[PDB]
RNA sequence: UAGCUAGUAGGUGGGGUAACGGCUCACCUAGGCGACGAUCCCUAGCUGGUCUGAGAGGAUGACCAGCCACACUGGAACUGA
RNA sequence: CCCGCAGAAGAAGCACCGGCUAACUCCGUGCCAGCAGCCGCGGUAAUACGGAGGGUGCAAGCGUUAAUCGGAAUUACUGGGCGUAAAGCGCACGCAGGCGGUUUGUUAAGUCAGAUGUGAAAUCCCCGGGCUCAACCUGGGAACUGCAUCUGAUACUGGCAA
């Protein structure tokens, strides 16, 4: 019912006296496909337990994207840590037109037509992150006319 | 030294709106009036007043809707380091239409929108979102 | 310049079908579809996002007999075209002469039509057309040549064909042997499990 | 002498000539002064296979210029038409 | 930096050197064998690399990697040279293309033999 | 009305002749900023009465001497 | 590579060109250019365009077309519209 | 180009299969032979070397090399930075240069609008037409972001005067 997608499973590691403990970290993102996106960020000794985890985390962490048609509403900018990302609506049959961690958050998210690019850094959690904030600052010309008092027609 | 008024304005209004204070006060001039004008207009800013006749003190009443400002960014593009003229059919689109780009055109300021309508190019003041 | 080999390895790849036979029998007895074709085909193919486009690519390409620069044309002259490039690039698929005549019913298989129309047995709007790519225009009168009437190919291939689905943007006729090619199908009209926003994006990488 | 002729241009075995005026001097597909039509040779019928802009070749005729023979033959048929 | 600095200076490019300066911008060069011999890489990897110190027609010294299971140049064989470095090698920053004029191909290959000059064998 | 252009003097040491030093506001190709140039026209002057510093009003015309093109036609101001 | 320039910059007069012109000569002025890069040094034919690029740009100018330059090397003029 | 002939008849190869990157196992070798674009691999169980089967990509082509742009926001005008990662001159004064508070008037340089002239043809792009289709060749348009005048606006910048 909720569309999963697992990004990056990343071995990380912490040292103790004995030697290394090696553990697993697992990123997803859940999405229903029109405009309610989530990511989750788990780690675990194990994948599977780590994946899991993730997706647990996931679903009870989304927010709300107001799409317009399966595409978004206006460019945008999404900016976290190292990694900014840049995203702008296109007409139907563009497609899906960025990275690998956008390419999961958008097609989970349910947009359907979008160019992106990914500048800085690269690391996925980043990106996840940054793509998520720059959707929720994403605006839509109901509630720009609402909160300008005025009305949609108006407005464009 | 003070070498923008346009740019003191647009900075006043934006610490104001990030600083939750209802009005932000500031020296006056024509242009800064007009641009008031089309910000008041286009409902990013309740009412604007200037009171006095010797050193004229414009006060902007700032608008926040849920909680949150209205004017989430506001840009000074055409600044005196480079100053930026745009001809009718290279006017830009702010927010792809949603925002505005207040356009100081050959019969007043005014936005990108109304100067598209009037056929007119200009100086692109500045980028309200 | 034609994928001359076994045609059921594909459709075992790509794990469904492409009508690569003629139909008489399901082609569960023929082969196994649900195993990939070599030695390790039980294996579970973890695929990644590159693996979805490249298969979906090959998956239609193959459907069609379509080859790689080819079908790179058409995905340009696709994104060319006003509108949407997906449906765009179906439509020019789907215009093929070869496809044409497949779907009207006088190739068994695609690899049959392309035969025929190969082999001059094949009028278009009265002049004989041999270029198995050569693209259909709306209205044009797909025909039969008289001396390419009487080949048991094309009486066994169109009751193979009045079996199927008929594609409602055509009429055919057995008896004349023409077909009105009324409209271009649309996106809507042709099969559903076909996803090609995967070939959008695989070659805007 | 300003010249009207036809510069060939189009493919092989398929011409297609441009009713040009040039200086006689000037290779054949080289500099011309203005385009004043085309002659297909190989015009397939229901297509316009021949087109000259009589006002304009008139006005180099009164300017002083020659006019090539495969020229005058195509403005004598298509004045006759 | 600002526009005025710019106007002033304006931003640099950054020139780019050849990896295989001695080809001269030609993907082959002919060259001859002043030396064969074997030498021996960089660690962690252990082995006998077989080069050969060419002199090209643009009068460049240099060293190429021959590639392949065994060859049969001596010195003065009149080889065809092409770019691309061995990594473990210090220096080496050419090929010998297998089967060119000297160069013969490799004896017994049948995976890749476009690379080691190698002949389709007969079916 | 003619061509023409208005340009301050710079020097006048020559015999019948100034040197006119014109302002042009050229944006800038890539940066996009209105840059100041400045050209050095050789300005025929009958005469000679024009100084170092002054506005002058000037107009091309045939050459006259091996760099002396442009020729005056009023003086706007006096400096 | 920071100063370069002696017909050099300008004026007058004579000569010369199809034509204005230090184009050339005599004389008289001491100027002319240069940090908005003069002079020198190293590569280089230029353009329409071509390749790439989301675009801005970047690289390059094979074929085709416009312009220029050259014709074993260095110079000259003659005939000729 | 059209018709007739006879017969599947005369016509498939190249690279790759550890990750990037689509495609995997046996045997030989044993840090040797060798591979390699980078991370790296090879020391007696090698999906990384060589052979074989199987497979993948492309196809009368397939790879390697050379070269350019891209990715490279990695010269950042669009579109970067400078406490510690590379980066604020040791600090000042200051000419040229860059920028300039506020109101009225005037000018129309910048700026904007419109028009005219040009910005060769081809090429790119759009709508069509013709070679059995395509490559190709064409008709018409658009574009050639430009430049020069002329006529207007003159809010903002500039000049000028208060
Ligand atoms: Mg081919
Ligand atoms: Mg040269
Ligand atoms: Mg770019
Ligand atoms: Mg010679
Ligand atoms: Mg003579
Ligand atoms: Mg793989
Ligand atoms: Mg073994
Ligand atoms: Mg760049
Ligand atoms: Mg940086
Ligand atoms: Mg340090
Ligand atoms: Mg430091
Ligand atoms: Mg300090
Ligand atoms: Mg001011
Ligand atoms: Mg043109
Ligand atoms: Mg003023």
């Amino acid at each position: 019912e909720l569309q999963e997608k697992l990004i990056a499973v990343n071995r990380v590691s912490k040292t103790v006296k004995g030697g290394r403990i090696f553990s697993f970290t697992a990123l997803t993102v859940v999405g229903d496909g029109n405009g309610r996106v989530g990511f989750g960020y788990g780690k675990a000794r194990e994948v599977p337990a780590a994946i899991q985890k993730a997706m647990e985390k996931a679903r009870r962490n989304m927010i709300n994207v107001a799409l317009n048609n399966g595409t978004l509403q206006h460019p945008v900018k999404g900016v976290h840590t190292g990694s900014r990302v840049f995203m702008q609506p296109a007409s139907e049959g563009t497609g899906i037109i960025a990275g690998g961690a956008m390419r999961a958050v958008l097609e989970v998210a349910g947009v359907h037509n979008v160019l992106a690019k990914a500048y800085g850094s690269t690391n996925p959690i980043n990106v996840v992150r940054a793509t998520i904030d720059g959707l929720e600052n994403m605006n839509s010309p109901e509630m720009v006319a609402a909160k300008r008092g005025k009305s949609v027609e108006e407005i464009l | 030294s003070m070498q923008d008024p346009i740019a003191d304005m647009l900075t006043r209004i934006r610490n104001g709106q990030a600083a939750n204070k209802a009005a932000v006060t500031m020296p006056s001039s024509k242009l800064k009036v007009a641009i008031a004008n089309v910000l008041k207009e286009e409902g990013f800013i309740e009412d604007f007043k200037v009171e006095g006749d010797t050193k004229p003190e414009l006060e902007l009443t700032l608008k926040y809707f849920q909680g949150k400002a209205v004017v989430e960014s506001i840009q000074r593009v055409s600044r005196p380091g480079l100053r930026i003229y745009k001809r009718k059919d290279e006017l830009p689109k702010v927010m792809a239409g949603l925002g505005i780009a207040v356009v100081s055109t050959s019969k007043g300021v005014m936005t990108d929108r109304a100067a598209r309508q009037a056929g007119l190019g200009g100086e692109i003041i500045c980028y309200v979102a | 310049a034609r994928y001359l080999g076994p045609k059921l390895k594909l459709s075992r790849r790509e794990g469904t079908d492409l009508f690569l036979k003629s139909g008489v029998r399901a082609i569960d007895t023929k082969c196994k579809i649900e195993q990939a074709p070599g030695q390790h085909g039980a294996r579970k193919p973890r695929l990644s996002d590159y693996g979805v486009q490249l298969r979906e690519k090959q998956k239609v390409r193959r459907i069609y007999g379509v080859l790689e620069r080819q079908f790179r044309n058409y995905y340009k002259e696709a994104a060319r075209l006003k509108g949407n490039t997906g449906e765009n690039l179906l439509a020019l698929l789907e215009g093929r002469l070869d496809n044409v005549v497949y779907r009207m019913g006088f190739g068994a298989t695609r690899a049959e039509a392309r035969q025929l129309v190969s082999h001059k047995a094949i009028m278009v709007n009265g002049r004989v057309v041999n270029i198995a790519s050569y693209q259909v225009s709306p209205n044009d009168v797909v025909s039969i040549r008289e001396k390419a009437k009487k080949q048991s190919r094309v009486k066994a291939a169109l009751e193979l064909a009045e079996q199927r689905e008929k594609p409602t943007w055509l009429e055919v006729d057995a008896g004349k042997m023409e077909g009105t090619f009324k409209r271009k199908p649309e996106r809507s009209d042709l099969s559903a499990d076909i996803n090609e926003h995967l070939i959008v994006e695989l070659y805007s990488k | 002498m300003v010249t009207i002729r036809l510069a060939r241009h189009g493919a092989k075995k398929r011409p297609f000539y441009q009713v040009v005026v040039a200086d006689s001097r000037n290779a054949r597909n080289g500099r011309f002064i203005e385009r004043v039509g085309f002659f297909n040779p190989i015009a397939s019928e229901k297509e316009e296979g021949t087109r000259l802009d009589l006002d304009r070749i008139a006005h180099w005729v009164g300017q002083g210029a020659t006019i090539s023979d495969r020229v005058a033959a195509l403005i004598k048929e298509v004045n006759k038409a | 930096a600002t526009v005025n600095q710019l106007v002033r200076k304006p931003r640099a490019r950054k020139v780019a050197k050849s990896n295989v300066p001695a080809l001269e911008a030609c993907p082959q060069k002919r060259g001859v064998c002043t030396r064969v011999y074997t030498t021996t890489p960089k660690k962690p990897n252990s082995a006998l690399r077989k080069v050969c110190r060419v002199r090209l027609t643009n009068g460049f010294e240099v060293t190429s990697y021959i590639g392949g299971e065994g060859h049969n140049l001596q010195e003065h064989s009149v080889i065809l040279i092409r770019g691309g470095r061995v990594k473990d090698l210090p220096g080496v920053r050419y090929h010998t293309v297998r089967g060119a004029l000297d160069c013969s191909g490799v004896k017994d290959r049948k995976q890749a033999r476009s690379k080691y000059g190698v002949k389709r064998p007969k079916a | 009305k003619i061509r023409t252009l208005q340009g301050r003097v710079v020097s006048d040491k020559m015999e019948k002749s100034i040197v006119v030093a014109i302002e042009r506001f050229v944006k800038h190709p890539i940066y996009g900023k209105f840059i100041k140039r400045t050209t050095k026209l050789h300005v025929h002057d009958e005469n000679n009465e024009c100084g170092i510093g002054d506005v002058v009003e000037i107009r091309e015309c045939r050459p006259l001497s091996k760099t002396k093109s442009w020729t005056l036609v009023r003086v706007v101001e006096k400096a």
